[PDB]
């Protein structure tokens, strides 16, 4: 056990607009894509409706015609049949270099406040609701002539989603999907070089392309 | 300790004496300069590797035999780092004295980004 | 790689009514001024509406006939043509001497808040807009006998925009346009020298003139 | 360079009612009274209207017929002639003795806040305006038979404007227009002396009387 | 100079009813009660109307028939005639004993703010008003058996204003007129014997009896 | 003097019916119960109307048939004749074992603010108020299988006011009427045992059976 | 410190010349390398039980007769660790001089997280 | 330390018997002072220069043979140095005693700004 | 630009009984009087009959013998031609001091409204007519030895419409005509200095005079 945070290389990649509707996803099963054509290995993002869970998560078209990374046993909360899915696939994944430490922040959750009066004790309840937004941030060093720097300031300046990886050294992934902001200005310290900030943020859940 | 980028700087001054960390067996009695790394901040990405540049805090020391000799050498030092490419001194010299020699003694911090190859 | 913060010296201008209106930007090449009959080497201003990127930017006339510091290539955010472009020359710099340690602050982004009922787990969104406003702080050593205190002085007194230089001891530099604060009065401490503070405030992006 | 904060000596005086009229405040050298029959060497405040840098401030006839501490040759923001120009003689100084550490606090600039919709990276404006007021504290220790004392606490009781010195050793000043508070009251600590405090408030520029 | 915080005796007085209306203070020299019958030495409160600066303060009786401690020699802001005066005697003073260090809180001033637009550099004025008021406070060594409890808890309760005076070990006194809370109740802490509070409050300025 | 923290044991007790009317209260003396056949040594409550300070005090009949605790020998803030008076008789006591360090926190007092216009000086007044409630707290060792828990939940659970006893080592007490809060959750904490905490709260004056 | 992960990965350089704690009675005059574990971060589970892998803080030491030979052997000590699956290197090396034995030296602290069994 | 501006403004008291960092061979029984540079506040502009002041906190000893000469020397020296153009006397003495030479000594810092050139 | 009101100073002056009608009132080009002998600088009412854009509207004399404001192109809404055009010059300019904050009034249009007949889904008329009236109210400070007081303790006792000017920094001017009022002084606020309500009106157009 004991998962170590050393060797993490960070990464995003453009959402194109090439899509397909392949249908047939079983439940019971990790998930497949009857008769997908496309190649084995390719990061396709899935936006089908009619289900909860699945709604903007990002996978792998992997093993023989399965997407690794979901379990969607459970049908308590999963009530329907599959129908009609969409897959956009996902452009190449630029990679960060000259990273520092990385800062997980937020994600708490906000209870509701409120009492019944019946409690001799004057109990009170809480109930828990609307888990908080969960950032990010990576401090880089600055460096204008390196290929991870114009391609984050665009994307900052596009304005939408991308798609964020955290390769483990191991060979895992952990692929997000959600907005990339940017700085892009240097940062004058007493007498560390020039820093340099890229902040994240996370529209779904996570999964993990087990490898 | 960088010892090229230290050892052109300030020979001219001292004529070549500039030496790692102790003074020759005989050093005379001219002024002369010891360095020695003593510290620094870290440079290492996180990724897995460390960049071609890397913090050294080294210390220095100038042993002349008359006062004002080694007071000219200090001023000398602080001046001639304090105008180069990479380096900035920080703090303010430390006096000393050794009585067995009969040697007056400075002693200033230099934080200075060198090339790692 | 690993830029220092060693040997930086800043430095103001100010804005003269001088004009031109060079048309011609190209979009593919780094962008050039057909025809201009500036001499190479003039920092000028660049306020050409109809274009999102050049608004308020600072550059440089050089190589041939263009403004090195621009990368208007992408043009799915850059639509239509250039035509008509402004151009107002830049005076000259007057240099700081005596600062100490320039600390950036600011710059923080203030993201939206709200949430999809329907997500079952509750999930809270975070939509990232309005990055905050960047400053600079420089503190400086009083003495009244010397070339910057007076054109700083007045300077602040006009109420004008600047053209705010940060010269890299390489060569390089890097040009911003935007107000500039002074101080002008003594700061007494404990027993450290009288200290006098300039502070900045950038209202476009940076350019950076290669050299 | 690198003035120091030894040797500091301050003192207040009060605000005379008598009062001439001298006309002739010549633009291009240090702004000379024409004609005066002030004995050179008299601080004297200024009042004239119709001029905006000039409205409050306080300086010493000398020289010839100048009032040393102006620098009024710059016009585009200085328009108009003299005209008529008020003169108020100020009293003798009451150096204060036994003081402690000054300590100016204050004199922050608030900016304007709001953004321009049209921006693409919904870039944030700040606009320099109204620069907060600028203090000063001065700690002293008590004795009550001491000629500052009683100066100082019926200064304070009359709640008009003073006229506050600076002194350095050197043998210049730094004269000021402003109010004076007095505390007048012990302030027991643990173990030293008991604690006397004077603050001020500047209310225009500051003036250097050169020497 | 400097003089010391120690040795420093409390104490508090009931003001009693006993009343009489001498007339006659005189403003040039420190002022005298002509013909009173009080004998010289004795502690009492004056409350004559038509005066600013007289209004709730303390005093002796003492030299030939001046009450030391009063300099009503200014008259511009002192218009009119003494006219009739009141005179209350106030009784004995009871002293504190096992004392702690006091500390004198409060006491800061509350500028304006607000500016005139007509300022090209747009300075901020802050004029100086309503001064707060000055607290003190005492702790005590808790003892039920000694002579200050019982009539520090009795004026406590009564809700009436006393007058406190401040005993320097050289003979001197700071008589003032305010009220005086009392807490009467243990304050445990880990170590430390048990501690009692006495807070008081000033409604007047500060008198000095020179001895 | 300097009674000392040392051996204080506290304990509460319930509130019972039993009630008695006895008349008598003399204000000259330490106040005696006339006829009154409770056996000396019964601590008893005192609920009798007419009277500021004897409202909801606990007291303990001794001596002779004097009330030992009260002190209504002053009579300008208590006017009047006794008459009728309350007497309820208060329940064994429960004795808390496996204490820490008790904390008093709380008892403030809140002046009121507010200007006499009328003022050169602009004084600002403060006038005493309304003093904040004084709590305790008082944290213990857990252990489920001890009298004093089972008692302690119990008497929280009621919702009434109990009479809380503080004995000195010395053989003296403490009583005061007020609520009693009790936690009865275990807080684990880093490495010290499981500790449970048991809040005071105190609605009147508090007492002091000499002995 | 775990011996076998760290002197097969500093073997190459040093030709094998790696101990734990102690320089052997004649160690000549080549560099060679001494590591030495000086704390590091707990990983015990509250339930009652250590996880299998735990966090040590070691030390290390070249000690050659020159000072370019001691410069590039932590150098590339630096490199190798910093370039390693689960190591570490925090701080900057610090230099130190024997003058009975005319050697040079230098220390850094590596953070590494080893195999417990 | 700047040499002259302490030797001179001290000479008329001692004599002439101020020393820098060390007393000579045979001082006498007469009060004597002995000075010496212990650190300072940095006055060095970031635009890579430094300017022509430095501040020094400077250490201060009188040794004389009686307790009431040393007394009177310290406070002579501390009225001198507090009614100075550019130093200001920092902290309180502290006594020492040598029972070798049966001395009495003490100690005092000072902060100076002095010319650089 | 993005202007802020930082030297904004009001000014008024009465007009005085002179008529100078001298023609050259066109459509085509601004009007310009033809060899008057009103040399440019001196403002002039302007009130011509039979032309609706220039009926209660002030301008100066620019130009040769001309005066702006009036450059338009359209021709159904200026009729005539020429005509009795009067030319009052306005008496010498005071401008106030120490001024306040601005307040405006109502910007709403008025509208006439009805219903159709031809309709069958209800739809409402709703046709905007004309904008309501404006007034102006600039609070001001205390002062009496000051011109402007005498000044306006004047025009109220007048009770003339005045032509009244907005001024900016950069040398713009816009001058205007339409009601004034001063309430005088009784303005006692809370703890602010003493204001002085001053309100404006308006009721035709404004023009605007570029300098």
């Amino acid at each position: 056990a004991l998962t170590l945070p050393k060797g993490i290389v960070f990464g995003f990649a453009p959402i194109t607009s090439t899509t397909s509707s392949v249908t047939g996803v079983t439940r019971a099963a990790p998930p497949v894509a009857t008769g997908t054509m496309l190649t084995a290995g390719t990061t396709v993002l899935v936006r089908s409706n009619t289900w909860t869970g699945i709604n903007n998560r990002i996978s792998v078209v992997d093993a023989n015609k399965a997407l690794q990374g979901f379990d969607t046993t459970d049908t308590t909360t999963y009530p329907g049949t599959s129908g009609p899915v969409e897959l956009i696939t996902v452009g190449a994944f630029v990679n960060f270099t000259q990273q520092g430490e990385p800062s997980t922040s937020g994600g708490d959750q906000q209870f509701w406040n409120g009492q019944l009066l019946e409690d001799r004790s004057g109990r009170q309840l809480a109930i828990p609701t609307f888990k908080n937004a969960k950032t990010l941030t990576l401090p880089l060093y600055m460096d204008t002539s390196l290929p991870w720097y114009a391609a984050a300031k665009a994307a900052d300046a596009r304005g939408e989603p991308v798609a964020v990886r955290m390769l483990l050294p191991n060979g895992d992934a952990s692929y997000n999907y959600g907005y990339m902001s940017f700085d892009g200005d240097a940062t004058i310290t007493a007498n560390a070089p020039i820093t340099n900030v890229a902040t994240f943020t996370f529209l779904s859940d996570s999964t993990l392309v087990e490898a | 300790t960088y010892g090229p980028i230290l050892k052109q700087l300030l020979s001219p001054y001292f004529s070549g004496r500039v030496f790692p960390d102790a003074a020759p067996d005989v050093p005379g009695q001219d002024p002369y300069v010891i360095y020695q790394r003593v510290g620094g901040i870290p440079t290492y990405f996180t990724e897995g590797a460390l960049a071609d540049k890397a913090n050294a805090r080294v210390q220095l020391e100038v042993w002349s035999t008359s006062k004002q000799a080694t007071y000219e050498a200090m001023v000398h030092i602080m001046r001639s780092v304090a105008a180069a490419p990479a380096m900035e001194p920080l703090g303010q010299p430390i006096d000393d004295y050794e009585p067995a020699l009969r040697i007056y003694g400075s002693r200033v911090d230099i934080s200075m980004y060198y090339n790692l190859t």
